RNA sequence: ACCUGGUCUUGACAUCCACGGAAGUUUUCAGAGAUGAGAAUGUGCCUUCGGGAACCGUGAGACAGGUGCUGCAUGGCUGUCGUCAGCUCGUGUUGUGAAAUGUUGGGUUAAGUCCCGCAACGAGCGCAACCCUUAUCCUUUGUUGCCAGCGGUCCGGCCGGGAACUCAAAGGAGACUGCCAGUGAUAAACUGGAGGAAGGUGGGGAUGACGUCAAGUCAUCAUGGCCCUUACGACCAGGGCUACACACGUGCUACAAUGGCGCAUACAAAGAGAAGCGACCUCGCGAGAGCAAGCGGACCUCAUAAAGUGCGUCGUAGUCCGGAUUGGAGUCUGCAACUCGACUCCAUGAAGUCGGAAUCGCUAGUAAUCGUGGAUCAGAAUGCCACGGUGAAUACGUUCCCGGGCCUU
């Protein structure tokens, strides 16, 4: 906004792990208030992904986290002229906001049986570099990249 | 449709023409404004010019037309189709 | 440590009375167990988050009737009520309660409906023409 | 834009009801109804003697009027003919017996009502508009208002485009809740139509 | 609203409060369970003799000092129109601007 | 034992009606329960301020009715008698009964 | 308020005059009704029993009547820029004058908010406050509302009780940059901290300045002028306002598995009710029906909240998704459901598999989603107004789009 009045709102961590990476993972995959229903198919598919692999359902997560964290971005900058696409560096706190936004839209693009199975798959390929929301990763990796001489404006 | 513990309704006056008319051999049509009675057995033969809202059109009353309106034969809205 | 202490939460339109005393860690809401009351695994946190900070849980016996609201808005008023209980008890766990902010009472209500508007805010769809 | 009306938004802060009885839905609008043809019947009758508020109470089963006038011994006639009178026809209208009471408006000058109604009559005589806002303005401030607002509107002087028209003297403050606003308004019918008339007079606030 | 339709409602609530009574027994009558099927018939055909106006169910509510057939309202007998502006007069007992 | 309910638009009114009836009662040996203050009803208007169209401005109205309850225990005759006479002020609905 | 047809002319709705008559009730015929022709029953009530004085009918004529035209003749009421921070006046002073100053400037604020400066000194309408509601506490009162300590108990606050608690509603307290630190022109003020339920306008509402659009409304009402008067007035029946090659706006329900279906099982708020809400019991697959308590209500009824949770099944299919359309059979309201009502049962089972250009709402208990109530109302909501439950994402910033404020050119 013009006058730069937002606080921060606290979140509560989640129930299983006290985590409030997880809870505000929740939320980003809940729809509709239904906050319960976000929870268990969380809860269902870190226990597919643990079980899958061999680290706690946190540690997994964290893994997945770290391979779709994208570090810089393209946003719009218009000046005298033609506007041009300025790579950026992005804050953590966007990071982990990008990344479980990515893995929420990919898992909900995928066409397995249940939801919980559908991020389950997701968060599995994003621990092996696979699938999307790491094909976006790198697509904005790309963009920056490609856009980098504009990197002073 | 009206509740079955009831009858089907039919206007007293129109009740009265055909009593009148079915006794006799009276095959003049039968004018009347009350499309909201129900068509009795006991007028299958005598036909009924039932007001559509500027006219009487006449009905010949046969024994499929039994249990409807008088007003569901004599359509109230004239339509031909846009630029046809 | 010798009497009943009482505390009143309030959480949305939702009034919780609770009752403490020393004992073993017992909780009944509404003649009901805890976990009988609560199907809610973040309704048993909210209700269970004072006792877990004090490390009293399992000194205490807790006796609590609610009305009103919802399963949420009834955890809450139970933690604010309990909360407020402790306090009684004991008044040092009154700067540590609210450094947790349990002390506050949560005074966010539903926003009335407004003319010309769907909702509180939501207003009918828009067209110049 | 538009305003709220002075008098309905201060009806539970500073000023009081014109009508105090309780009801149920049975009668409420019977009520209502027996009360705007009371107040018709007066309002047409007393023309002439200055009646700026009729008050109108239902204690039990009667019906008690309170007429605010500045010429109380026009309402009342002699040894009570008139005021008897007018009991005995506002008994027959609302059905019960009726007890009528006369409430002394002194300095009609500092009444809106009162105020309005007497440019309205200037007006159909045929008055300089301006004149007689000048003049109402004037006694108002000069008897003691804190202050004092007067609008006319409609074709002044006969003119073919209609305007609005005010003088104001002192302080209004329409967005002050508890202060004491006396607004009131009239209509002149005359040979070019309505005009309307307008007043609002301060007196402090409480 | 005009006098003729003024008129038209006071007529029916005059002819409703006539024949009240020999309309409430008729419709007992037919809707009686236990009745013939022939007495049933006699009270239908002798309720269509009847003038249409006498139904309460041909009332209109109208505001009780314009006649406005629309926006009425039951608790004061009158229009939004008419109560709004004896609820500013302040004419209307308890009667103020809401808030909540 | 005699059940007093009071009606009115104006608080203050019934406060006052109120506090008369039990004066009026406790000076005459019987005693009184309460006053309880029974829940306000609050009805609501939403009227059309325009004569025409302009579907969205209107005028939010509401009618508040404050209650009263009144306990007359053990009545005795020159209490029973001493209160159809008080004749309580207009706009205060009083509503006796025999429980 | 429209159309067709059938009818009336001081008249459907008022006042005045003359005459006949109590008003009213009960039936017959014709019409399709308006209406006409009758046929019986009453003939009351003050009354100096001269008269009346209600209410009817007839007779004329001053008149009634008009939702007929002009919102570009008007009052009243409303939208709108915009809840934007603005708009002005008196006296003084400047200028031949229109005008200017004040109201500009340095800061600051949500604010023409406040301080400082200053040919201005003051004042008014606007801002803020006073109003309602919500968040905390205290006192009083304690039934129809409550149950902590007790005593019983059919385990039902059910009973004796208790006045503690939730709560009901009256009266008070509380929030004021009040305190601390830093910055700032020794100012206004800003940033942070303490205490507190609440911290900086705590949240929401009400409140709409001078004016603008000859903006809307002569069909709520009122009103100048104009127009009709055996008709543009009045009564009635039937029809129409519900039409249908098409185009647009606002919504509802979906396209499914974060779901459908079946069983079981929790947790609300607000409100209405007497030609009304209508329990229990019985009948019916059901909508409902019969009988019949209670309630003008913190007591009774509407009235089971739903989403939610547990278990089972469906396994990605135009499907156990979707429920449009149509056939048959019914219920209820109502003189009367054909045109043209709502709801129920059986069957039928359309489009639709996430929507082009484009476009809308929302900054927190909000959006989204889930149910509940009310006005209107005989019956007839996916609209409107209102109420709770669950309950997010995001805001780096003001270059750009839209609207606006101040100074300057
Ligand atoms: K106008
Ligand atoms: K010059
Ligand atoms: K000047
Ligand atoms: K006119
Ligand atoms: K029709
Ligand atoms: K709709
Ligand atoms: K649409
Ligand atoms: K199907
Ligand atoms: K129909
Ligand atoms: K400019
Ligand atoms: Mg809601
Ligand atoms: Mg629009
Ligand atoms: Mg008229
Ligand atoms: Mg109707
Ligand atoms: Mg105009
Ligand atoms: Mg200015
Ligand atoms: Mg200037
Ligand atoms: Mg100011
Ligand atoms: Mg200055
Ligand atoms: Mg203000
Ligand atoms: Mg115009
Ligand atoms: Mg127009
Ligand atoms: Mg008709
Ligand atoms: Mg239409
Ligand atoms: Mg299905
Ligand atoms: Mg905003
Ligand atoms: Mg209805
Ligand atoms: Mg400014």
């Amino acid at each position: 906004p013009r006058r730069r009045v937002i606080g921060q709102r606290k979140i509560l961590p989640d129930p299983k792990f006290g985590s409030e990476l997880l809870a505000k993972f929740v939320n980003i995959l809940m729809v509709d208030g239904k906050k319960s229903t976000a929870e268990s198919i969380v809860y269902s598919a870190l226990e597919t992904l643990a079980q899958r692999s061999g680290k706690s359902e946190l540690e997994a997560f964290e893994v997945a986290l770290e391979n779709v964290r994208p570090t810089v971005e393209v946003k719009s900058r218009r000046v005298g002229g033609s506007t041009y696409q300025v790579p950026v560096e992005v804050r953590p706190v966007r990071r982990n906001a990008l990344a479980m936004r990515w893995i929420v839209e990919a898992a909900r693009k995928r066409g397995d049986k249940s939801m919980a199975l559908r991020l389950a798959n997701e968060l599995s390929d994003a621990a092996e570099n696979k699938g999307t929301a790491v094909k976006k990763r790198e697509d904005v990796h790309r963009m920056a990249e490609a856009n980098k001489a504009f990197a002073h404006y | 449709p009206r509740s079955l513990k009831k009858g089907p309704f039919i206007d007293l006056h129109l009740l009265k023409k055909v009593e009148k008319a079915v006794e006799s051999g009276d095959k003049k049509p039968l004018r009347t404004w009350s499309r909201r009675s129900t068509i009795f057995p006991n007028m299958i033969g005598l036909t009924i010019a039932v007001h559509n809202g500027r006219q009487h059109v006449p009905v010949f009353v046969t024994d499929e037309m039994v249990g409807h309106k008088l007003g569901e034969f004599a359509p109230t809205r004239t339509y031909r189709g846009h630029a046809a | 440590a010798e009497n009943q202490y009482y505390g009143t939460g309030r959480r949305k339109s939702s009034a919780a009375r609770v009752f403490i005393k020393p004992g073993n860690g017992k909780i009944v809401i509404n003649q009901r167990s805890l976990e009988q009351y609560f199907g809610r695994e973040t309704a048993r946190m909210v209700v269970r988050q004072p006792l877990e900070l004090v490390d009293m849980v399992e000194k205490l016996d807790l006796y609590i009737t609610v009305k009103g609201g919802g399963i949420s808005g009834q955890a809450g008023a139970i933690r604010h009520g309990i909360t407020r209980a402790l306090m009684e008890y004991d008044e040092s766990l009154r700067s540590e309660l609210r450094k947790a902010g349990f002390v506050t009472r949560d005074a966010r209500q539903v926003e009335r409906k407004k003319v010309g508007l769907r909702k509180a805010r939501r207003r009918p769809q828009f067209s110049k023409r | 834009g538009q305003k709220v009306h002075p008098n309905g938004i201060r009806l539970g802060i500073v000023k009081p009801w014109n009508s105090t009885w309780f009801a149920n839905t049975k009668e409420f609008a019977d009520n209502l109804d027996s009360d705007f043809k009371v107040r018709q019947y007066l309002t047409k009758e007393l023309a002439k003697a200055s009646v700026s508020r009729i008050v109108i109470e239902r204690p039990a089963k009667s019906i008690r009027v309170t007429i605010h006038t500045a010429r109380p011994g026009i309402v009342i006639g002699k040894k009570g003919e008139d005021v008897e009178k007018l009991r005995k026809v506002v008994a027959d209208i609302a059905g019960v017996p009726a007890q009528i009471n006369i409430a002394e408006v002194r300095k009609p000058e500092l009444d809106a009502k009162l105020v309005a109604d007497s440019i309205t009559s200037q007006l159909e005589r045929r008055v300089m508009f301006r004149r007689a806002m000048k003049r109402a303005v004037q006694n108002a401030m000069r008897l003691g208002a804190k202050g004092i607002k007067v609008e006319v509107s409609g074709r002044l002087g006969g003119a073919e485009i209609a305007r609005t028209e005010w003088y104001r003297e002192g302080r209004v403050p329409l967005h002050t809740l508890r202060a004491d606003i006396d607004y009131n308004t009239s209509e002149a019918h005359t040979t070019y139509g309505v005009i309307g008339v307008k007043v609002w007079i301060f007196k402090g606030e409480i | 609203a005009k006098q003729s339709m003024k008129a038209r409602e006071v007529k029916r609530v005059a002819l409703a409060d006539k024949y009240f009574a020999k309309r409430a027994e008729l419709k007992a009558i037919i809707s009686d369970v236990n009745a013939s099927d022939e007495d049933r018939w006699n009270a239908v055909l002798k309720l269509q003799t009847l003038p249409r106006d006498s139904s309460p169910s041909r009332q209109r509510n109208r505001c009780r000092q314009t006649g406005r057939p629309h926006g009425f309202l039951r608790k004061f007998g009158l229009s939004r129109i008419k109560v709004r502006e004896a609820a500013m007069r302040g004419e209307i007992p308890g009667l103020k601007k809401a808030s909540w | 034992r005699i059940r007093i309910r009071l009606k009115a638009f104006d608080h203050r009114l019934i406060d006052q009606a109120t506090a008369e009836i039990v004066e009026t009662a406790k000076r005459t040996g019987a005693q009184v329960r309460g006053p309880i203050p029974l829940p306000t009803r609050k009805e609501r208007f939403t009227v059309l301020i325009s004569p025409h169209v302009n579907k969205d401005a209107r005028d939010q109205y509401e009618i508040r009715t404050h209650l009263r309850l009144v306990d007359i225990v053990e009545p005795t005759e020159k209490t029973v008698d001493a209160l159809m006479r008080l004749d309580l002020a207009a706009g205060v609905d009083v509503q006796i009964s025999l429980g």
